């Protein structure tokens, strides 16, 4: 396991393979975060989250 | 849903609920953004009007808002003989408000979740319908985890044809599935805490039969389709 195929590359969500690094990337309505691994979400109700 | 648990607060909050004339639930649907919902293209032949419910757990008591469709997107390919296609996108004629209990369910992009959602031991499947293979509709809304079924092994239990636009999920003895009512409700796959819209809850042969599992609409085959629908 190496890149994407190892813990998902770090990324929180989307996880792609460009050239031979990691490049993350989030749904809509999440920012990728300045570590280029994290999403934040943009608002209140962002996708895929349970409101708890 | 036979078996499983009651969805607590706040924990289906992309659940919808098609609703007929007598304000009657007979299938579900999942919230994809504040004009959208995804359905089962079989869940249009079971009502002539139908309106769209959101936050409602509880069917005897009124979060909830009720939602008429504007346009009803059909996929041109679905077979009433196979179920192959199985796929619907509602636009409503109001924009849905979030809040708790409501709010969208993520779309993924189509190689990752090829990769990383359908690849995890389970999903969550959730809806309003039936607890028993007979008996009568749930007030409460339901869910369950249910183990993605290698595609091999599902063709080899299935008396019907299973295409690549749908997939296997659930227990081979284990007595709990989806069921009637359930159908164009919500399969998600969590990923770190973020849940993903992977599949719509479409067909089985009885509900929790031995030796068979529940079979749903491969939402990654669709994903290109489904952006397309919400941009017309
Ligand atoms: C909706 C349902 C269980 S049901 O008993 O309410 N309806 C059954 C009755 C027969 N069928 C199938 C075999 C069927 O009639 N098909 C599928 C193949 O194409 C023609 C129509 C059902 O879906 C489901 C169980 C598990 C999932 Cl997932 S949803």
């Amino acid at each position: 396991r190496k890149l994407c195929s190892l813990d998902n590359g770090d990324c929180d969500q989307f996880c792609h393979e460009e050239q031979n690094s990691v490049v993350c990337s989030c749904a809509r309505g999440y920012t990728l975060a300045d570590n280029g691994k994290a999403c934040i979400p943009t608002g209140p109700y962002p996708c895929g989250k349970q409101t708890l | 849903i036979v078996g499983g648990q009651e969805c607590k607060d706040g924990e289906c909050p992309w659940q919808a609920l098609l609703i007929n004339e007598e304000n009657e639930g007979f299938c579900g649907g999942t919230i994809l953004s504040e004009f959208y919902i995804l359905t089962a293209a079989h869940c249009l032949y079971q009502a002539k009007r139908f309106k769209v419910r959101v936050g409602d757990r509880n069917t005897e008591q009124e979060g909830e808002a009720v939602h008429e469709v504007e346009v009803v997107i059909k996929h041109n390919r679905f077979t009433k003989e196979t179920y192959d296609f199985d796929i619907a996108v509602l636009r409503l004629k109001t924009p849905i408000t979030f809040r708790m209990n409501v709010a969208p369910a993520c779309l993924p992009e189509r190689d990752w979740a090829e990769s990383t959602l359908m690849t995890q031991k389970t999903g969550i499947v959730s809806g309003f319908g039936r607890t028993h293979e007979k008996g009568r509709q749930s007030t409460r809304l339901k869910m369950l985890e249910v183990p993605y079924v290698d595609r091999n092994s599902c063709k080899l239990s299935s008396s019907f044809i299973i295409t690549q636009n749908m997939f296997c999920a659930g227990y081979d003895t284990k007595q709990e599935d989806a069921c009637q009512g359930d159908s164009g409700g919500p399969h998600v796959t969590r990923f770190k805490d973020t849940y993903f819209v992977t599949g719509i809850v479409s067909w089985g042969e009885g509900c929790a039969r031995k030796g068979k599992y529940g079979i749903y609409t491969k939402v990654t085959a669709f994903l290109k389709w489904i952006d397309r629908s919400m941009k017309t």
